[PDB]
């Protein structure tokens, strides 16, 4: 019934899965080996086990072995079946086309057998939601290929993925406007809806809404693991309706080319801001609507919002949530779609979240995550268009590329949707 | 990827590249008599990236040494180290080429050079995933340069898919008691350019006075220096040896450095080397080391990047810490100093941080820049070279040992062709 | 002293795999200059629709580079464009067919009835090399011992291949020899695109030099003729393992001649002749002291329509440049 695969490519994709599957382990009641002492709604995203081992409905992929040996050298190793761990030797290294050419072609088929074994034991299975960069080599050019292959296998089975783009404060390669242009080409026509990690959002918000000096990557998936606990929740808790996937793609799109929404998450409070601590479901939805709290950091005084669904988590009451969206809807001053009536899906589950022992949030009577369609984000595109370009005019690094079985006519081809994705959001206002 | 083949070739080449190992060699926790005392589990990780398992308890390092001159093998092997090397592949001939990159190529180390690939093939074969080849050789000397330069290559039309990783040593203007370096660097210039993946230029020039500026020591001697060499040699192998954060291997490094395939040559930097068991004051955290790390004064080649633009920074930091301010201190270092890097390569800094540090410290960090002002030394090199070229001085002692003068007409037209590429690259703008 | 580089278009018709696909025709044409393929226009020196035959590709392109390279100038003559759009089939074709044979060996023969033509006092010595660049190697075509050759630079350091074989030739009949040798030694596989996909960029090189007697003037031209291999979406192709390989150094060695011809058309400030072994033989053939016609060939399929659009502006950008033209001294 209704069950849900996560498949971790990336050095960063991996790390969120590891942030996000012990958070689900805690979230369920899963000790760090597989047992458990109760029973419930595991079912999804866990496989009990003969043994009493609760296996994730899990697929970990890295180019090289270094991140996934990480997994089975330290805690939940004896969690993660081995079966579900797949490593590479020589990998795509930041190089797009040694992600989907030359080198992910050799590890493809494998994962795609490994996914269908995993599939083939999912009596209702949704589909798949899929952690990658757009902007690495790993995440950026396996999971594109993986993407074309899955949309021929599984094909009216959904692909969610959650996304990590890099941000013209914080950004991390070279190369990395054509990793992101080249991979969302190829996603573009094959994946369904994509929850854009912005990695700068993440940071910033640790750095000011969690009180965080030193933030490390651990901490920033923390928040990361909190927003996809927080839409995945819906099928692991108990509380209303919300409870699939394809609710989210089917009430988030405008057009399916604009299938790449904003998630807001609340609260980002730090369990030290211990003096404010009683919050309301008013105060938490007006900071799901607050620049602050975006994980894309796009400018929204100048982006529209198409499309809005809020999933409640905790102890919130319904009566609280209209009375939060009809004053939100008077109070900002928020551009919305023509064509369709005023827009939010409205999801209540029960249970508050969990943090880790470590966690750095406060441990909150409720919770919100916002999932919101936003024109915004053509702000972002935008300024990566611009450093394709760039790079692109003088043709740097593309030799890398080309030399790695490319064509530099695909070149041509992304950066011409991208620049047609530009023009769907413009048009998508007039 | 696993598995680098290194190869050290002369008299500089196998002493950098001793004391190389015998500071990874103290990393991974192995002695000289080739045992593991490693006291975190975390050494022996990534073990076998540059050792071979061999026969029982006993890890080898996968290192090729070679030169004409056999009293180089010896003082390698009465080296501290020595029986950590394998003795099979001290590759060693009986007289030396002599500052004579033509008795390297022609003479002497085409004779050699089939019993250095027999060996070579050899470390191999026997890797399970080779990433490729890291040669330490000299552009100024007679085994290093013609016969190095014939390594490059002759493994490289035997491995051309692989990655061929050389640690190339640059001749001073100041010092050196052999004249005719500037010719034996040109031709090797020539070669280089042609069969590497990458090119770390190490001046001798920037070793003397990064030695004689910041550590202290006033004549040049080959060992104190050699230790500032080695600690950058660990430093940016780091990635390879040990986990952390991005950038693991050398084609990740490479591919986020090379814009154009030609210019490839890296500019070296290391941080801290600060006044030693004193301070202890001065400089102690993550901005304090980006700002060392981001100095003129602490790079390891002689062009001063204040007088030529950096296309590219690779950026090797050491120990535990919090990748949010590396992301803010390149972030900000861009942002003010923008002048200096190039408008037309956009997001020009690229951060690699490992959780392990060097011994002698807690945190490190290693600069690797892919520099425009590289020029400078290419120019150096010509207007010395064609000096003596045009008044044709020493060519017999060259030609005479094969060469043609068109041979010496074709590694300068190269060397000017690569001028005229980096050149470019620091006038050129946006649009 | 300033003459363009000539780009020339040719089309070929629809082939089997294309038809019965059902795969549009997409190729409008205005007059001999321009091509309009999606309302756009693509503006050449000549444009060659379907129907054109191998003679009358010989005629309107190759013909006139005879006179001119035997006047002494270099000649270079080069197919550019995406895998199966008739590169192969224009430069050699059918090459004992005397309708189905290409460029190289149509070439061949009015050098030498231009050199039955002329008066008994011109001595003529032509020598031939046919090599390929097969994985960034430069393999000898009429030789299986050297499987890499060198590029040297000459007299006035222009570049040329040594180490090659260079055969001596009476009669074009044995030059024919030496073509009919070369091509069936030359890399070939069978691709998803092509049956007889060129992996390789193939290099006949005519060296022609001649003396007048009685005037006791030498005049030598560099004659090359480059069946280049096209560069392809590894999708299309379907291409896995050498094929691949093969694709790697291909499109690696064509975005370089591309950014050759790139650097020329806008004016920057290094041209990198020195990226590719075919860039560096190309030198002269691209800003030097020859008469070079680009023919650039193109499919009519909807199939490989982006791909053809990026051939047409490689070729808009290519007839920008003009080489530093002179007669060559012997
Ligand atoms: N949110 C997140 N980002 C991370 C994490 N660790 C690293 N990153 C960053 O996310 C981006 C890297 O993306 P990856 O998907 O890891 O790139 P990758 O595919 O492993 O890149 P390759 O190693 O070249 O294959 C960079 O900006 C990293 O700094 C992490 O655990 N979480
Ligand atoms: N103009 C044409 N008229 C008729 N047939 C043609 C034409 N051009 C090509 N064809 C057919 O298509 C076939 C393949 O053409 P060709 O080999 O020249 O393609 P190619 O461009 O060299 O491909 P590749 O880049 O793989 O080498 C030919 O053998 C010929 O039969
Ligand atoms: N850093 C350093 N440079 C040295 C050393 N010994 C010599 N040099 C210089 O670095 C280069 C070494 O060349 P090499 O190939 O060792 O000369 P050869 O062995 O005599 O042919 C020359 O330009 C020497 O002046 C050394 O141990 N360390
Ligand atoms: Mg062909």
């Amino acid at each position: 019934m209704r069950e849900c695969i996560s498949i971790h490519v990336g050095q960063a994709g991996v790390q969120i899965g590891n942030a996000c599957w012990e958070l689900y382990c805690l979230e369920h009641g899963i000790q760090p080996d597989g047992q458990m002492p109760s029973d419930d709604s595991f079912n999804t995203f866990f496989s009990e086990t003969g043994a009493g081992k609760h296996v994730p409905r899990a697929v970990f992929v890295d180019l090289e072995p270094t991140v996934i040996d990480e997994v089975r050298t330290g805690t939940y190793r004896q969690l993660f079946h081995p079966e579900q761990l797949i490593t590479g030797k020589e990998d795509a290294a930041n190089n797009y086309a040694r992600g989907h050419y030359t080198i992910g072609k050799e590890i493809i088929d494998l994962v795609l057998d490994r996914i269908r074994k995993l599939a083939d034991q999912c009596t209702g299975l949704q589909g798949f939601l899929v952690f990658h960069s757009f902007g690495g080599g790993t995440g950026s050019g396996f999971t594109s290929l993986l993407m074309e292959r899955l949309s021929v296998d599984y094909g009216k089975k959904s692909k969610l993925e959650f996304s990590i783009y890099p941000a013209p404060q914080v950004s991390t390669a070279v190369v990395e406007p054509y990793n992101s242009i080249l991979t969302t080409h190829t996603t573009l026509e094959h994946s369904d809806c994509a929850f854009m990690v912005d990695n700068e959002a993440i940071y910033d918000i640790c750095r000011r809404n969690l009180d965080i000096e030193r933030p490390t990557y651990t901490n920033l998936n923390r928040l990361i693991s909190q927003i996809v606990s927080s839409i995945t929740a819906s099928l692991r808790f108990d509380g209303a309706l919300n409870v699939d996937l394809t609710e989210f793609q089917t009430n988030l799109v405008p057009y399916p080319r604009i299938h790449f929404p904003l998630a807001t998450y609340a609260p980002v409070i730090s369990a030290e801001k211990a003096y404010h601590e009683q919050l309301s479901v008013a105060e938490i939805t007006n900071a799901c609507f607050e620049p602050a709290n975006q994980m894309v950091k796009c400018d929204p005084r100048h982006g529209k919002y198409m499309a809005c669904c809020l999933l409640y988590r905790g102890d919130v009451v319904p009566k609280d949530v209209n009375a939060a969206i009809a004053t939100i809807k008077t109070k900002r001053s928020i551009q919305f779609v023509d064509w369709c009536p005023t827009g939010f899906k409205v999801g209540i589950n029960y249970q508050p979240p969990t943090v880790v022992p470590g966690g750095d949030l406060a441990k909150v009577q409720r919770a919100v995550c916002m999932l919101s369609n936003t024109t915004a984000i053509a702000e972002a595109w935008a300024r990566l268009d611009h450093k394709f370009d760039l790079m692109y005019a003088k043709r740097a690094f593309v030799h890398w590329y080309v030399g790695e079985g490319m064509e530099e006519g695909e070149f041509s081809e992304a950066r011409e949707d991208m620049a047609a994705l530009e023009k769907d959001y413009e048009e998508v206002g007039v | 990827m696993r598995e680098i083949v290194h190869i050290q070739a002369g008299q500089c080449g196998n002493q950098i590249g001793a004391k190389f190992w015998e500071v990874i060699s103290d990393e991974h926790g192995i002695d000289p008599t080739g045992s593991y005392h490693g006291d975190s589990d975390l050494q022996l990780e990534r073990i076998n990236v540059y050792y071979n398992e061999a026969t029982g308890n006993k890890y080898v390092p996968r290192a090729i040494l070679v030169d004409l001159e056999p009293g180089t093998m010896d003082s390698v092997r009465s080296g501290p180290f020595g029986q950590i090397f394998r003795p099979d592949n001290f590759v060693f001939g009986q007289s030396g080429a002599g500052n004579n990159w033509a008795k390297g190529h022609y003479t002497e180390g085409a004779e050699l050079v089939d019993s250095v690939l027999d060996v070579v093939r050899k470390e191999s074969e026997s890797c399970d995933c080779l990433q490729g080849f890291q040669l330490t050789h000299s552009l100024g000397g007679g085994t290093g340069s013609g016969m190095g330069t014939l390594l490059i290559s002759k493994i490289r039309e035997e491995y051309p898919d692989r990655i061929m990783n050389t640690f190339s040593v640059m001749p001073s203007p100041k010092v050196s008691d052999t004249v005719v370096e500037p010719y034996n660097a040109t031709l090797s210039v020539h070669q280089l350019v042609e069969n590497t993946d990458e090119t770390y230029s190490i001046d001798n020039e920037a070793l003397y006075d990064i030695c004689f500026r910041t550590l202290k020591l006033t004549t040049p001697t080959y060992g104190d220096l050699n230790h500032l060499v080695s600690a950058t040699m660990s430093g940016v192998t780091t990635c390879l040896r040990f986990p952390g954060q991005l950038n693991a291997d050398l084609r990740k490094l490479a591919v986020n450095m090379v814009p154009f395939p030609r210019l490839h040559f890296f500019m070296p930097g290391f941080a801290p080397l600060t006044s030693r068991g004193s301070q202890q004051y001065r400089a102690l955290t993550v901005p304090e080391l980006t700002q060392q790390m981001f100095d003129s004064k602490n790079m390891m080649a002689a062009c001063d990047p204040r007088h030529g633009r950096y296309l590219t920074v690779a950026a090797i930091f050491r120990g535990r810490m919090s990748m949010k301010e590396v992301d803010e201190q390149m972030l900000n270092v861009q942002n003010k100093n923008s002048s200096y890097f190039v408008e037309w390569i956009p997001n020009n800094v690229k951060t690699a941080v490992c959780d392990i540090p060097p011994r002698g410290l807690k945190m490190s960090a290693t600069f690797i820049g892919n520099s425009t002002a590289i020029q400078e030394l290419f120019k150096r090199i010509s207007e010395q070279f064609t000096a003596m070229f045009r008044r044709k001085a020493f060519l017999h002692w060259y030609t005479g040992e094969g060469m043609d003068e068109m041979e010496f007409t074709e590694a300068e037209s190269n060397m000017n062709d690569l001028v005229s590429e980096y050149q470019q690259y620091q006038d050129a703008t946006a649009d | 002293a300033e003459s363009n580089i000539k780009v020339m278009c040719r089309f070929r018709p629809l082939n089997e795999s294309e038809v019965n696909r059902g795969d549009k025709y997409i190729a409008k044409f205005q007059g001999e200059d321009t091509v309009v393929i999606a309302s756009k226009p693509y503006a050449f020196d000549r444009v060659f629709q379907s129907s054109t035959s191998q003679e009358q590709v010989y005629n309107d392109c190759a013909k006139k580079i005879v006179k001119d390279v035997l006047e002494g100038y270099n000649g270079t003559i080069f197919a550019y464009g995406q895998t199966s759009s008739g590169k192969t089939h224009t430069m050699e074709g059918k090459l004992h067919d005397p309708e189905g044979m290409g460029i190289i060996p149509r070439i061949v023969q009015d050098i030498f009835n231009y050199i039955y033509s002329m008066d008994e006092n011109l001595e003529f010595h032509i020598k031939v090399s046919y090599f390929e660049i097969y994985l960034d190697k430069i393999r000898d075509l009429l030789d299986v011992s050297k499987t890499n050759l060198s590029v040297h630079e000459d007299k006035n350091r222009v570049p040329y291949v040594k180490g090659a074989t260079e055969r001596f030739v009476s009669s074009p009949d044995e030059v024919m020899d030496t073509i009919d040798e070369g091509k069936s030694n030359r890399h070939v596989a069978v691709t998803n695109m092509n049956e007889h996909s060129s992996r390789s960029h193939s290099i006949f090189l005519i060296n022609v030099k001649q003396e007048n007697t009685q005037t006791e003037q030498k005049l030598s031209g560099k004659l090359y003729l480059v069946d280049l291999a096209g560069s392809e979406k590894v999708s299309k192709t379907g291409a896995e393992g050498a094929v691949l390989d093969e694709a790697k150094n291909i499109n690696k060695s064509l975005s370089a001649l591309g950014n050759v011809i790139s650097a020329l058309a806008e004016g920057s400030t290094y041209v990198p002749y020195r990226d590719s072994k075919m860039t560096r033989i190309l030198q002269d053939s691209l800003g030097g002291n020859c008469r070079t016609t680009i023919v650039i060939c193109c499919s009519p399929s909807s199939y490989n329509e982006s791909e053809t659009k990026s051939t047409l502006l490689f070729g808009q950008r290519a007839k920008t440049i003009k080489n530093t033209v002179s007669v060559n001294v012997e």
